[PDB]
RNA sequence: GUGAACAGCCUCUAGUUGAUAGAAUAAUGUAGAUAAGGGAAGUCGGCAAAAUAGAUCCGUAACUUCGGGAUAAGGAUUGGC
RNA sequence: GCAGUCAAGCGUUCAUAGCGACAUUGCUUUUUGAUUCUUCGAUGUCGGCUCUUCCUAUCAUACCGAAGCAGAAUUCGGUAA
RNA sequence: GAAUGUUACCGCAAUAGUAAUUGAACUUAGUACGAGAGGAACAGUUCAUUCGGAUAAUUGGUUUUUGCGGCUGUCUGAUCAGGCAUUGCCGCGAAGCUACCAUCCGCUGGAUUAUGGCUGAACGCCUCUAAGUCAGAAUCCAUGCUAGAACGCGGUGAUUUC
RNA sequence: UGUACAACGGGGUAUUGUAAGCAGUAGAGUAGCCUUGUUGUUACGAUCUGCUGAGAUUAAGCCUUUGUUGUCUGAUUUGU
């Protein structure tokens, strides 16, 4: 099956196929949350800690924390849940949806480095992507750099540099608050 | 079996001896079906010919509209009852026995099917297998 | 020594279930080696 | 392979073992055993009988050490800033004051 | 030993056993081992 | 005592504990039971067997000599405290 | 009841692919008669059930030769129980 | 099961018995043949019928495991624990037995028949036949399988002293 | 007279479905005594819950065993 591996402290990505059901195994009546170590799944993994987050089967339907279970049901959803956006006010659609369980029925994992391991994996810990926007509102300018109300914020806002051809921008938000 | 059967099948217990009656699972008009024959079926002193789960029997519809009573028709068994083991191991039995009023060519004289159906008729007879909803 | 089940992949291109797992029955009979204790040598004869 | 477990007591039911069970609705009920097998078909439930999982679960028999904490947490703390304005004057002028 | 070589198809087969079952045949065996057993069923009135 | 009861089943008083015995538990029997799925296809014929059953309440057709048919049929209920 | 010989005819033409009149030679002993040998100081009917074995004048299955056998289907025949 | 010195072990094999059966689907192939309508077969594959010989891992049936629990009626002052009701009744129920209701297994050589042929005379030609010979069937004989002659047999072990 | 055999006991494996006992602010509720309740008190109450997947049974044709106890020369017959 396809691991989803994310590093949520650099905001990376990238997808590892993993055959070898032996290997797979490992994920296997672990649910969602739970950590899971590395080497068991490979020799570059070492060291590293999972959790398990979601993923899909094949047919390609969710998991969805808590069901408990290792197959698929069907249930009626609501505003605010996972594997549903309402159409519509007080719409409610019951739809499949696969259990939190992992079994080999599932073509991908998604998982969540909580501890890096022995060893760099390589567009993962080796690159880094930035947050796309910065602080808008007041005070969370003034947390993000910690700064009392006395330093005035118009000059701790993040600007973004961007050209017009021949002429370089520079646009920042617009404080609130 | 037998026409329009593509497909072989693995053997299964025989559920059904004739005077047998099964629940008509489709909507053709017939809520009941009687056996009289089991197509593909041999001889032996006083033995009763029995179908199974994927069949084609003779029948006669003994309740249901009359313009499909008292007249021998094809039928093809879709649920069993008496427990039958599948190759990977299991026994397994449905609820209730039931079948679908059919031509010799094996196309299903209704249009839909009610109930769950057995995959090793589903398997054996595409029309069979168009008309399901859950399969096995 | 007794009967058990067994599980295994079928291999037979054709068979509906090539490819797929059947569980078989198997008995096991109890096998320790055996011991030569000696040789009988045999002759042909019109009388066998 | 797939280990199955018991819709009644939750037994675990290995290959070809106990019997399957399809209802009208097409709900599949697997059995391990004819014991859970006639309870079932005698209308009986699973929470009133002692000696099944799902008594036991719901009367919390014996889950003692689940109940028990655990270490599980993270340990961040790592900048990136954001993108589009240059993450080289975004250390300088974070330097704080209080 | 067989008496003939046998070309069958089923026979020539090469098994490779996923599985064997190892559950008590003194009755309806749930258990493949004792530390599976006591997985399942936690600490008992004996035990430790 | 249970219970409608001189029923069946258990008991007090009285009276018996008589009926060759021992050891095994092959076939076939006699007598007593049970069987998945089907449900009279068995058979001259449902023969045998199985199903039904008490009581309280509900609800009961053709037809009739008006008396019946009728416990018609068909349903629900029933312990202990 | 079953099988032949002759070959006038049938079969568009063509006796004999498949058939076959008038005649005529047989075989069979699950038809029915004819007889009256044995049994009337007893050899208990018909059918069915169960079960074995045998015959072949072969319905199916193996291999063949014919055809008014293009193919598919069929018909005739041989070795075959 | 007496007797062929005793007793034990391992074997031979005369004679007797004998067994496997049928169908479909895929593929060949919408091919060969046919104006068309239609429309095969051999090799290969997967299953099935009828039959047979076992076997009980699994599933199901059986229950005096009178094993555990439940229930009525009475009897033992109550309790506990029990007795009786031709096995009181009920639910579950291991073991054993057991079912195309369950699973597994059922061998390959040769010689022939019909028939088609080879060479080939009788009969200078011709002919599968007369001599000689090739190919050949659910047949036959072996292979294999069951018994093992209690008056068929072989190899081998040990063979008693008060 | 020993990796012996047996009877027990132990451990495993099974079957049932939670033993007796005791306790309880669980319980439709009921009695009795006053000091007539700012849980008054003493007991009773089908059933419930805890100790408790407990207790019971488990080879009579299940498996196993470092333990305990015991047993280990009676009879008849056979020769080329
Ligand atoms: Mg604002
Ligand atoms: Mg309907
Ligand atoms: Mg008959
Ligand atoms: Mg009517
Ligand atoms: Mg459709
Ligand atoms: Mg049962
Ligand atoms: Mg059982
Ligand atoms: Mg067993
Ligand atoms: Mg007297
Ligand atoms: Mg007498
Ligand atoms: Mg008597
Ligand atoms: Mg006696
Ligand atoms: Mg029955
Ligand atoms: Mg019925
Ligand atoms: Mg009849
Ligand atoms: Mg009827
Ligand atoms: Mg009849
Ligand atoms: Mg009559
Ligand atoms: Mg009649
Ligand atoms: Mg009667
Ligand atoms: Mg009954
Ligand atoms: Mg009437
Ligand atoms: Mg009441
Ligand atoms: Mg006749
Ligand atoms: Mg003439
Ligand atoms: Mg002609
Ligand atoms: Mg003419
Ligand atoms: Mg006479
Ligand atoms: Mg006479
Ligand atoms: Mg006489
Ligand atoms: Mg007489
Ligand atoms: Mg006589
Ligand atoms: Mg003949
Ligand atoms: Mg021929
Ligand atoms: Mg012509
Ligand atoms: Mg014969
Ligand atoms: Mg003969
Ligand atoms: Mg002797
Ligand atoms: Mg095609
Ligand atoms: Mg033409
Ligand atoms: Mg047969
Ligand atoms: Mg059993
Ligand atoms: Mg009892
Ligand atoms: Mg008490
Ligand atoms: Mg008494
Ligand atoms: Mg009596
Ligand atoms: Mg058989
Ligand atoms: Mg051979
Ligand atoms: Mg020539
Ligand atoms: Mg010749
Ligand atoms: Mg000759
Ligand atoms: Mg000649
Ligand atoms: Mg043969
Ligand atoms: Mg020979
Ligand atoms: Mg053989
Ligand atoms: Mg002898
Ligand atoms: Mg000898
Ligand atoms: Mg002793
Ligand atoms: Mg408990
Ligand atoms: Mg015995
Ligand atoms: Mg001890």
């Amino acid at each position: 099956m396809k691991l989803n591996i994310s590093y949520p402290v650099n905001g990376s990505q990238k997808t590892f196929e993993i055959d070898d059901e032996h290997r797979i195994r490992v994920f296997f009546d672990k649910r969602i949350g739970q950590e899971v170590d590395g080497e068991a799944v490979g020799d570059e993994f070492k060291g590293y800690v999972f959790k398990i987050s979601g993923g899909n089967d094949k047919q390609g339907f969710p998991m969805k924390q808590g069901v408990l279970l290792p197959t698929r049901i069907k249930l009626l959803l609501t505003k605010n849940v996972s594997c549903y956006r309402p159409r519509r006010d007080g719409e409610r659609k019951r739809k499949s949806v696969r259990g939190a369980i992992v079994g080999p029925d599932l073509a991908v994992l998604a998982l969540v480095i909580v501890k890096k391991g022995e060893q760099e994996l390589e567009g993962l810990t080796d690159t880094t992507v930035p947050k796309r926007l910065g602080p808008k509102r007041a005070n969370n300018i003034r947390k993000f750099f910690g700064l009392s109300k006395e330093d005035d914020v118009r000059d701790f806002v993040i600007r973004r540099e961007v050209t017009k051809g021949e002429k370089t921008y520079t646009k920042a938000p617009k404080i609130q608050r | 079996s037998g026409n329009g059967a593509q497909g072989t099948k693995f053997r299964i217990s025989l559920g059904l001896p004739v005077g047998a009656i099964m629940n008509c699972a489709d909507n053709s008009g017939a809520r009941n079906l009687y056996i009289i024959a089991v197509k593909g079926s041999g001889s032996r002193l006083n033995r009763l010919p029995a179908a199974s789960l994927g069949d084609m029997v003779m029948a006669t519809v003994k309740k249901g509209k009359p313009e499909l009573r008292k007249k021998v028709m094809p039928a093809i068994v879709v649920r069993q009852a008496k427990s039958w083991r599948r190759r990977d191991g299991v026994f397994l039995y449905f609820e209730d026995n039931a079948g679908v009023i059919a031509n010799p060519k094996g196309e299903m004289k209704g249009s839909a099917i009610t109930g769950p159906v057995g995959k090793e008729c589903a398997d054996l007879w595409p029309r069979v297998a168009s008309n399901s909803g859950v399969v096995v | 020594a007794g009967m058990t089940t067994i599980v295994r992949d079928l291999d037979r291109p054709g068979s509906k279930f090539h490819k797929r797992e059947v569980v078989e029955a198997v008995t096991v009979v109890d096998t320790p080696p055996v011991v030569v204790v000696g040789v009988v040598g045999y002759v042909e004869t019109p009388r066998g | 392979m797939k280990v199955e477990i018991d819709s009644f007591s939750g037994a675990k039911i290995y290959p070809g073992r106990g019997t399957l069970f399809v209802r009208g609705d097409s709900k599949i009920f697997r059995f391990q055993n004819s014991k859970s097998a006639s309870l079932f078909k005698q209308r009986k439930n699973p929470r009133r009988i002692a000696w099944t999982v799902l008594f036991r679960k719901h009367h919390k028999k014996g889950i003692t050490e689940e109940v028990a904490k655990k270490r599980s947490r993270k340990t961040v703390k790592a900048q990136r800033p954001i993108t589009g304005a240059s993450l080289d004057l975004i250390k300088e002028r974070r330097s704080l004051k209080p | 030993k067989s008496l003939y070589t046998n070309t069958s198809r089923k026979a020539l087969e090469e098994v490779s056993l996923k599985w064997i079952d190892t559950a008590s045949k003194f009755g309806k065996g749930r258990f493949q081992t004792p530390a599976e057993k006591h997985a399942f069923m936690g600490t008992l009135k004996k035990d430790l």
